């Protein structure tokens, strides 16, 4: 539904770098590169990024509003 | 109250669509206010949605 | 089929970008058709594939 703040298996505060990922996503950076400058180094970060599915706004189109 | 005519973007139709961190604010009791300066409690990143 | 009927005809619903042949914006999104994402009008889609 929406992203999770801390990583599952750390605990490294993951849910404040979603959107600017989606920036680097809105920019010319792959996948890889966008990870590594948002400072994931362990892979675990970068799968929680990666694997993560934004089902928040397409609830929020079926919000009564 | 003031947006273009199509404003596709969530932004530009909406305010306050995403509850960023940095709206919550810290109700001091008793003494907290004098004991603790301001900005000292508040959260660490600020930017969690 | 003669070359200047299929120019004529493709004149009128496609414009010349470097060369090549691209339909026109309205042709794709029809006067009474949506965004199928955002459900914004087809006048805008049209504006902005201009
Ligand atoms: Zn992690």
């Amino acid at each position: 539904m929406i992203i999770p703040v801390r990583c599952f298996t750390c605990g490294k505060i993951v849910g404040n770098k979603w959107e600017a990922y989606l920036g680097l996503l809105q920019a010319e950076y792959t996948e890889g590169d966008a990870l590594d400058a948002l400072g994931l180094k362990r892979y675990c970060c970068r799968r929680m990024l990666l694997a993560h599915v934004d089902l928040i706004e397409k609830l929020l189109n079926y919000a009564p509003l | 109250p003031h947006a273009a005519k199509d404003s596709s973007d969530p932004n530009e139709l909406y305010v306050n669509h995403k509850v960023y961190t940095r709206h919550m604010t810290w109700i001091p009791l008793g003494n907290q206010a004098d004991l603790f300066p301001e900005g000292t409690i508040r959260p660490v990143h600020d930017d969690i949605l | 089929i003669d070359s200047v009927a299929v120019l004529r005809g493709i004149q009128k619903v496609a414009m010349l970008v470097q060369g090549n042949w691209v339909v026109k914006s309205d042709i794709l999104y029809p006067k009474d058709s949506s965004s199928p994402h955002s459900g914004v009008p087809a006048e805008v889609l049209c504006r902005g594939r201009d």
